[PDB]
């Protein structure tokens, strides 16, 4: 269901950890997070009304990190400052139903990574 | 619905504040104050320092000019009768500093200084009110805000009547002691795709109903608050992530 949407929004934060940290940890983080994106939006997914829930759901990483993405981070032996430090600038990802995008920069466009 | 509030008749209005904020504990606001005149001196650790020191800097030389305040619950509903308090401070043109542009920004968007200057409350009578009224502290109150630094920047410096914390780190803690729990809501309008912008901007992209001088502190935390509940139930699944968005400022 949200899996696809999950995976697409994980393989584009995973591509730029990639040959810049220990491979074995960045593949923890990148499943560890799978499992708490789908752990916090069960029960939040609206496929009828996409943009319901949008915030709640939106994963940030500037200077103040998501929580799952230091919980992610820790539980896979990275330090919060070395996922921070190979991703662009309060980069800023969308997860919903049918639709993942994305942002970098506070100012920045939005891009779409996969729609239907 | 917005009760202009001047020394006159401050007690009598905080005395109603002092009961309708028992109901309604989700108090929308925002301010007014004379632009932004001054650079930080000194080194900075950080950006997020830079931009405190900043504020700080500002802050401690400037007097605020006007607070609004409207007050709503739970379910997002307003007192019957007066919702919003606008309360207007005493500034003198003549002897207080401030930016240029930002006193002809107001005094096009209605700020009578002829009568703040006169009629103006003070706000170390201010102060003293809202301590000993139940709005300011620890207790059980939401405080609705946007683009809030200086704002929040302000009435740390009435409630504490001395200069912020050369600390960023000692702001914060003070901030919390007296503001326990803030939205601000352009801070949390990042995690919303579709909502960019000033709080004009947002209102007209939730079709929000502007009510009364649409630049002035009233009507600001009037649309504050409509924004903000709108946005909890919209984007936000009925509640506020307090540990990602509670006592976050934006910029700061």
């Amino acid at each position: 269901h949200m899996q696809l949407e999950i995976q697409v929004a994980l393989n584009f934060i995973i591509s730029y950890l990639y040959n810049k940290l220990p491979r074995r940890r960045v593949n923890i983080f990148g499943e560890e997070l799978e499992r708490l994106l789908k752990k916090k939006y069960e029960g939040h997914w609206y496929p009828e009304k996409p943009y319901k829930g949008s915030g709640f759901r939106c994963i940030h990483i500037g200077e103040k990190v998501d929580p799952v993405i230091e919980q992610a981070s820790k539980e896979s032996g990275l330090d919060i400052d070395d996922v921070r430090g190979n991703l662009p600038q309060d980069l800023s990802v969308w997860i919903d139903p049918f639709e993942v995008s994305y942002q970098i920069g506070e100012k920045g466009p939005v891009k779409v990574l996969y729609v239907d | 619905r917005i009760c202009e509030v001047w020394a006159c008749n401050l007690d009598e209005e905080m005395k109603k504040i002092r009961q309708v904020i028992r109901k309604y504990n989700y108090v929308a606001m925002d301010t007014e104050f004379p632009g932004v005149v001054a650079r930080p001196i000194g080194e900075f650790r950080s950006n997020a320092d830079y931009q405190y020191q900043l504020l700080r800097c500002n802050v401690d030389l400037l007097k605020i000019i006007q607070l609004g305040l409207t007050f709503m619950n739970e379910q997002g509903e307003y007192p019957p009768g007066t919702s919003t308090w606008q309360f207007n401070f005493k500034f003198n043109l003549t002897e207080d500093m401030y930016a240029q542009d930002s006193i002809e920004l107001l005094t096009t968007s209605g700020i009578q200084f002829k009568k703040h200057e006169e009629e103006g409350i003070e706000t170390q009578y201010f102060a003293e009110l809202l301590m000993t009224s139940g709005v300011v502290l620890c207790e059980g109150v939401k405080w609705l805000s946007f683009h809030s630094g200086y704002d929040f920047g302000y009435l740390i410096k009435i409630l504490t009547n001395s200069n912020l914390p050369e600390e960023e780190l000692d702001f914060f803690e003070i901030l919390r002691l007296f503001f326990p729990v803030i939205y601000d809501v352009k801070y949390l309008m990042k995690s919303c795709k579709n909502l960019k912008g000033g709080l004009q901007e947002v209102a007209e992209q939730l079709e929000l109903e502007r009510i009364g001088p649409q630049h002035q502190a009233g009507s600001d935390s009037l649309l504050t608050g409509m924004a903000f509940f709108k946005m909890r139930e919209m984007f936000f699944e009925d509640h506020i992530d307090d540990a990602k968005y509670c006592g976050h400022l934006y910029g700061l």
